[PDB]
């Protein structure tokens, strides 16, 4: 619904990482996968949270 | 004019009222803006 | 001082009963949400 | 200083990446066990909401508060509240913590883990600090309002072991290998047609001398040297989650003698 605040699999956090992963592909115009490395997400256990994140609650919130 | 009934009515029909409106007018309506009729109430 | 009713609609503290109708004031819509208590709910967080 | 040797390669507020040298596996991967299951730790644990107007339910926000790393350098100085004799919590088993977010502009009101106040009394130990890593200092992320909206709690936390519930614990991923190269012939190499050609090439194997194929095999040796490289989420720099998990481990086997003991 909201970026989940840990990797499952690794513990890692990630829920720090949304707003900058979404500035890095609109702001600065990397590509995905560019993106993920440089906030430093580089086991494919964590890329998947980013990557497959869908943020739901940017709809949620249109209801009043 | 003479009424003779009630008709059951599907939505997204252009009879409906969500088939015309706009995607801010689903959500102040309360309808999922994913949601895509042809079912009746 | 107080809560009981909420309008599911005009958003608004409605508060009434029996004899009293079940619709509104400040928009006439029939629908009603109870409400949140106040005993206080506690969590477990995991 | 003889016995287990270490050998430090890189470092980092984050991680430090060593080699263990001369050890058993045993250790190795009990010191491995331990700094991913029973280092203390101080985390969210309890959750009293007030209001909640959130597009979220309360159990899916407690949830999320467990898991935000909180500051746990001085965790040895709070007791865990089991062992506590106050009635339920207090200053020596527990800090708390206040939540208050209100949706006031139009444009939709983030709430991250900075917006978390303690509000109990720290005998001015090291913790119960939101950890905070990112350039603009938000932490994370809790939740979204849109105006009009309101969320407020109070949080306990306390502290606790990952065997009891991950979000207490420091580690992250933990790398671990040993013999690169296969000398030991510890795992058979799987192939279609050359072994070689298809595995690739450990980092760790620039370190450590590659086989001869004359070489007959060597039944004598044993491993002896291991890769590791921990990984901390941050309630507990990093060269600590190594040192308290030596440390763990050490007052675990304690516990045994002071057992025999007893009997
Ligand atoms: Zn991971
Ligand atoms: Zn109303
Ligand atoms: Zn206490």
């Amino acid at each position: 619904m909201i970026v989940p605040v840990r990797c499952f699999s690794c513990g890692k956090v990630v829920g720090d990482k949304w707003e900058s992963y979404l500035n890095l592909l609109q702001e600065d115009e990397l590509d995905e996968g560019t993106a993920l490395s440089r906030l430093g997400l580089k086991r494919y256990c964590c890329r998947r949270m980013i990557l497959t994140h869908v943020d739901l609650i940017e709809k949620f919130l249109r209801y009043n | 004019k003479v009424f003779i009934g009630r008709l059951p009515i599907m939505l997204r029909s252009k009879n409906c009222y969500l088939s015309e409106a706009t995607e801010s007018d689903l959500y102040k309506l309360k309808e999922c803006p994913f949601d895509m009729g042809g079912y009746f109430i | 001082a107080t809560l009981k009713y909420i309008c599911a609609e005009c958003s608004s503290k409605l508060s009434l009963s029996r004899t009293d109708a079940v619709r509104c004031k400040d928009c006439g819509h029939r629908i009603l949400l109870k409400a949140r208590t106040k005993r206080l709910v506690q969590f477990e967080a995991r | 200083e003889e016995g287990p040797q270490v050998k430090i390669r890189e470092a980092s507020k984050d991680n430090v990446d060593f080699i263990l040298s001369n050890v058993d596996l045993a250790m190795a991967n009990s010191l491995r066990r331990v700094m991913i299951a029973e280092i203390p730790t101080l985390a969210i644990d309890s959750v009293e909401v007030e209001t909640n107007t959130t597009v979220l339910a309360d159990e899916f926000i407690a949830h999320r508060l467990g898991l935000i790393p909180l500051q746990s350098m001085d965790i040895e100085q709070l007791e865990y509240s089991r062992d506590c004799f106050c009635e339920d919590h207090c200053d020596k088993c527990s800090v708390v913590l206040t939540l208050q977010a209100f949706g006031e502009s139009e444009s939709t009101t983030n709430v991250y883990s900075k917006d978390l106040v303690i509000v109990s009394n720290l005998m001015g130990r090291n913790i119960g600090h939101p950890i905070i890593q990112d350039k603009e200092g938000n932490g994370v992320l809790i939740c979204k309002l849109r105006k009009g909206q309101e969320l407020k709690l109070t949080c306990v936390a306390k502290k606790g072991i990952a065997k009891e519930h991950a979000k207490w614990g420091p580690a992250a991923a933990i790398e671990f290998e040993y013999d690169p190269w296969n000398k030991l012939k510890h795992t058979d190499y799987w192939y279609e047609q050359d072994s070689a050609k298809e595995w690739p090439q450990s980092k760790n194997c620039e370190y450590e001398d590659p086989p001869n194929e004359g070489d007959p095999f060597d039944y004598k040796a044993q491993a002896d040297t291991f890769y590791m490289n921990v990984e901390s989420v941050g309630s507990i720099p990093v060269d600590q989650v190594v040192v308290r998990g030596i440390d763990t481990l050490q007052k675990k086997v304690a516990s045994i003698l002071l057992a025999l003991t007893q009997m």
